């Protein structure tokens, strides 16, 4: 007689400004092409990203560049499989470089996303003129098309990723910022290559 | 081991272990703990595949729906991990933690907590092979302290920290 929980629609409680889809948009579109570009306008000091993996695919890109990385990184000796990876601030940059190249979908496919968020009290307010500030979570459950050029490895990803966003230092570029990004790749099934013929 | 991830893993252990065990979930929740509600702390903020939830008893009462020699519902976490956004949490908390504890000593922190894994419907305890369906569930937790625990020197790592936002997810 069992019987799984009901699977209503991702309620995206933003407010009325709606600044998670416009955030998520942006997010993603800088994401796929120029995700670098991201660090300066939403990342901080104080900011702290996470990738983590919670099946062992077979030949998947993320692994084997996020292991490359591991065992790159003069920091420390872990060994085989990693399930997860931890970074601060200073090594976020150097870390997105080696992750895979993605495409995801756009957000007005509502069919393709699983976005749950909300505001939240008792974060730490960075002009420290208050003892506490409001914070707004994002949690993304969605999928994109995940790929390894260098190789020969192209597959379509499974993710949920986690953003904390919250009011950003005095000066910044945005009057917000992400606190922490905590990435899940679940799963990873290869696609056929796309091919371009030139004449 | 990290504070952080030691109070995690724990915590993550414990929840579904209460899950597993058909037991209630409700205290881990701010709701239920009487310093915060004396501090004035809002309930704790509950989301269901998308459904808001008033209390985390009405979560346990889901959990018990969905439940409806093979078990009906089991949870496998396959993954976790934890973050820390306020370095420096005082709310609710009596003056001696503010100064006995610096943000350094990993006890007045805020964590952002995810946990990911799978979900077997009508399966063998034991087995991942054979099930009825199988879900696929990614947690979000929003973790606070419990100022009245982190005296006494016996530590539930259950009570250590509690729930102040939820977010399920299965498909």
């Amino acid at each position: 007689m069992p019987t799984p929980l009901p699977q209503l629609p991702s309620n995206v409680r933003d407010g009325e400004n709606n600044v998670a889809s416009t955030f998520l948009q942006a997010f993603f579109q800088l994401w796929d092409h120029d995700r670098l570009t991201l660090i300066p306008q939403f990342y901080d000091s104080e900011t702290t990203f996470s990738v983590v993996f919670a099946t062992d695919s077979p030949q998947d890109p993320a692994s084997s560049s996020c292991s490359k990385f591991s065992r790159n990184l003069n920091i420390l000796s872990p060994p085989s499989t990693l399930q997860r990876l931890f970074v601060g601030s200073n090594l976020i940059a150097d870390l997105w470089k080696v992750l895979p190249a993605t495409r995801h979908p756009s957000l007005d496919q509502t069919s393709q996303w699983l976005i749950d968020c909300h505001t939240f009290p008792h974060l730490a307010d960075p002009t420290g003129m208050a003892p506490y500030a409001m914070g707004l979570m994002i949690n993304v459950n969605g999928q994109c098309e995940e790929a390894d050029i260098s190789q020969n490895l192209y597959g379509t990803r499974t993710f949920s990723r986690c953003f904390i966003l919250g009011p950003s230092k005095p000066g910044a570029p945005h009057p917000y910022r992400v606190l922490s990004d905590q990435l899940t790749l679940h799963t990873w099934k290869p696609q056929p290559a796309p091919q371009v013929g030139t004449v | 081991m990290l504070s952080r991830r030691y109070a995690a893993k724990s915590f993550v252990e414990w929840y579904y272990r209460q899950i597993n065990e058909n037991k209630p979930v409700a205290s881990g929740y701010v709701n239920n703990n009487a310093t915060y509600t004396k501090a004035g702390h809002p309930p704790a903020d509950i989301t269901i595949n998308g459904r808001v939830v008033a209390t985390p008893e009405e979560w346990d009462t889901m959990l018990k729906e969905q439940r409806a020699g093979r078990k009906p519902v089991r949870y496998d976490v396959d993954c976790f991990d934890v973050h820390v956004i306020n370095a420096d949490y005082r709310f609710a908390a009596p003056q001696r933690m503010i100064e006995q504890h610096a943000p350094t000593d990993g006890v007045r922190m805020m964590m952002a907590l995810t946990v990911s894994g799978s979900v077997y419907f009508g399966a063998s305890p034991r087995s991942t092979d054979d099930y009825v369906i199988k879900q696929h569930f990614n947690d979000v937790f929003i973790l606070v302290p419990n100022w009245d625990v982190l005296e006494k020197p016996g530590a539930r790592s259950a009570r250590k920290y509690l729930i102040a936002s939820h977010k399920y997810r299965a498909y």
